């Protein structure tokens, strides 16, 4: 049994109950607790948990301030040592050095692996959530205050290191692969002509790549902050999630692209190939595990406009109309099916990023944030549990980047397609539902034809790629 | 048994998730995962006839707009959610409405119009602004708190009633 | 899919981390940052069946044995790691393999041995010597250079597999 500093002189040491900190009904899982038991388990002397550690820091603001949480951990990290036990006076008093077993033991088992923890969270917290000091300059003056005050050879190598960080973060990624990217695939338009691109013109396959790389980049870029207390549904939402919104407005932008491309496809016979084309480039999004990709198809397919084009899917082939509707089927009974492909393909991958923002938004407005005990009110941390274990599966796919090489012109094609122009969204989408009247009349309106405007050929290259370089 | 799909929309941030989790979650326990299994689906008894209500709620994903024709098809039924201190959704209700009719391709689909007080801020829509508009559609009004459970159950079942006498 | 806890052990600056990023992020971590304890996960097709894998990155040769104790108890699989230019990080390996074999008070625990930093070419602790000590544990023994990734892989899969026919 080791004896632990007097709650007196150290807070961190009241003992646990009932008052102060709950347990999840192999370490421990807490339900509840009040900050300050929250901080001595972030640091537990006994065992470790970096996904406490993750989680914590990710969802913290919401019931501590960043520099109350930096007051706390410095207190934390300054402990009291014990004073010579009886043996230890008695040498003492004798002339002669004492064995201080229990000082010794304590240093072991309790000051230094709480110390290295404190000194681990500060260093997550550097590394991962600079975001806190950026927006707080007086609070990196503190962390850095308190590095440099740190003492002993020991904490040396962390000391070191910490500050190191520090300083690389605020004066500001190599890749390797197993193998080597496939040949860039060129269909009509050819390499440095990107005024004849457009959805025919490039090959079917890199449409696909390209976009894969691009809505790739787009949800890698996401960070945690821009979720955790659903700030992406406020007001201020394009200050705090810019990357998450401009990753959902590229995905608008693409579906509005190929309901576009579809309705202003007058010709009945080249409307079909056009509709063909693009479940061609739907079936490359799910051979590169795409899914943003394989849905923005599915979408465009299901809106307004385009599904209720009878005569074009008429005559879309078989095999064509099957990988359609398996993709459609993803989204049924809530993703059920989705969700299990996910769970099952091998990354790289980009996740169908609205599941997680509901998700989110539902475990934040359907928990309380404290737990109410005998008066007290401890946080609910079991929540921000449930938010952190889905940022961190947003996280995971977030790791693995794709081996296709990036062709400049294509990406910059995709980067800047605007299907609307300067016309407002109702506008829009009113135009191109008038358009799908115009091609595809109610019935009994009788079926009008339309003259074609492709002057190039309409036949598919096909998706499977070819091996010359 | 007969099974309900109900679609609820709406602007961002005026409180249709906390209306679909105080619908079908369990008022009684510490913790609520929706990420749990048929999370959206509950049995329930209206006018002594059992049911089974499959509520698809897509609060979070109010920006991914060109997805909403896709998840709106799947529907019979939808509630339409404005925020009463916010004049704004109130004001976006009418494409809502004109947006559904559209996928669903018929003058007449079972819709409800529910305001709903997210806060203690200022009311900015009066309960006969909205009555007016509902009249105008020709469908029924209802206001909730979800926060206190007033009227929740009130807007999906009247929601369910129209279904029925569709 | 089932859920591998792997461990990965071994003298501070043989390259366990730089392995770990390598392996979770395609990337190789040039600079040196003595690691306390990080966490990495990974969702991955092995041998045809998908797998999610649960990294715990420690710190090594710190002298901090209380800790240490601590990682190995979770553990399923031990990675254990020196660098081929550092005989002092290979003749640490036994102690290594003593403490996981004591903590888990078990002989027949699944684990790897990684010679790392095989990029470098002033090796001073020979495949051979590494190999007998492999065979005189019952395991395998993988060179790999976290920096061009060679053998990566493999030394991570591998373990995977002895936890799985474990
Ligand atoms: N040339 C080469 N350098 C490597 C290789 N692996 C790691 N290094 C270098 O070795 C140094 C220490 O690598 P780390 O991965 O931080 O070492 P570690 O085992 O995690 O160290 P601790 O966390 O202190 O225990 C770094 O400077 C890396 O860049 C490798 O395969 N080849
Ligand atoms: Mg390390």
């Amino acid at each position: 049994q080791m004896r632990l500093p007097s709650a007196d002189v150290y807070r961190f040491a009241e003992p646990d109950s009932e008052e102060n900190i709950i347990f999840e009904e192999g370490i421990p899982i807490i339900k509840a607790g009040t900050v300050i038991k929250l901080i001595e388990r972030l640091t537990y002397h006994m065992y470790a948990d970096p996904n406490f550690v993750r989680t914590f820091l990710t969802t913290y603001r919401s019931f501590c301030k960043p520099q109350e949480l930096l007051s706390l951990i410095i207190e934390r990290f300054e402990i009291p040592e014990p004073e010579p036990t009886e043996a230890d006076r008695i040498a003492i008093e004798n002339g002669d050095q004492p064995l201080s077993a229990e000082l010794k033991r304590f240093r072991k088992e309790y000051i230094q692996p709480v110390q290295l923890r404190v000194l681990n969270v500060c260093r997550h917290w550097v590394e991962h959530h600079f975001y806190d000091f950026e927006r707080d300059a007086y609070l990196l003056q503190r962390m850095e205050e308190f590095i440099g005050t740190v003492r002993g050879k020991a904490m040396k190598k962390w000391v070191e290191s910490i500050t190191k960080i520090i300083q690389r973060k605020k004066i500001a990624h190599n890749i390797t692969f197993q193998s080597s990217p496939p040949t860039v695939e060129w269909h009509i338009s050819r390499p440095g002509h990107i005024e004849t691109f457009d959805l025919l013109t490039l090959h079917p396959i890199e449409i696909a790549r390209q976009l894969t790389l691009l809505e790739s980049d787009l949800y890698r870029a996401v960070q945690p902050s821009e979720l955790v207390g659903s700030v992406w549904t406020k007001e201020d939402k394009e200050i705090n999630s810019p990357n998450l919104l401009k990753m959902i407005r590229h995905t608008t932008n693409l579906t509005l692209w190929f309901e576009k491309c579809i309705v202003e496809t007058e010709n009945l016979e080249e409307r079909v190939a056009v509709v063909s084309r693009i479940i061609e480039i739907l079936q490359v999004f799910q051979e590169l595990n795409n899914f943003n990709g394989v849905l923005e198809v599915v979408s465009a397919m299901n809106s307004s406009p385009v599904y209720r084009l009878d005569h074009t899917f008429e005559q879309i082939p078989s095999r064509q109309k099957k990988i359609l509707e398996e993709a459609h089927e993803l989204s049924e009974d809530h993703y059920k099916k989705y969700l299990a492909k996910l769970r099952s393909i091998n990354p790289p991958c980009v996740p169908f990023f609205g599941i997680y923002l509901t998700n989110i938004l539902k475990t934040e407005e359907g928990n309380p944030e404290v737990l109410k005990r005998h008066g007290k009110e401890l946080i609910n941390f079991s929540k921000r549990r449930k938010v952190a274990e889905i940022t961190g599966e947003i996280q995971q796919y977030q790791n693995q980047p794709y081996c296709l090489r990036v062709e400049s012109d294509i990406k910059r094609f995709f980067e800047n397609l605007n299907p609307m122009g300067n016309s407002m969204e109702k506008e829009f989408t009113d135009y191109l539902f008038n358009k799908s009247l115009e091609i595809e009349p109610r019935n009994p309106k009788p079926l009008p034809r339309f003259p074609k405007k492709y002057s190039y050929p309409l036949k598919s290259p096909g998706v499977r790629p070819s091996n010359p370089r | 048994m007969t099974e309900y799909k109900l679609v609820v929309v709406g602007a961002g941030g005026v409180g249709k998730s906390a209306l679909t989790i105080q619908l079908i979650q369990n008022h009684f326990v510490d913790e609520y995962d929706p990420t749990i299994e048929d999370s959206y689906r509950k049995q329930v008894v209206i006018d002594g006839e059992t049911c089974l209500l499959d509520i698809l709620d897509t609060g979070g994903q109010e920006e991914y707009s060109a997805m909403r024709d896709q998840y709106m098809r799947t529907g019979e039924g939808f509630l339409c959610v404005f925020a009463i201190n916010n004049t704004k959704s109130f004001e976006d209700i009418h494409q809502y409405r004109e947006q559904i009719k559209r996928v669903k391709d018929s003058d007449d689909v079972p819709m409800v119009l529910v305001g709903n007080k997210c806060d203690l801020a200022a009311r900015t829509v009066e309960s006969r602004q909205a009555q007016d508009l509902a009249r105008s559609y020709g469908i029924p009004y209802i206001e909730t708190s979800a926060k206190t459970r007033q009227g929740v159950e009130d807007a999906f079942y009247t929601l369910v009633r129209e279904i029925r006498q569709h």
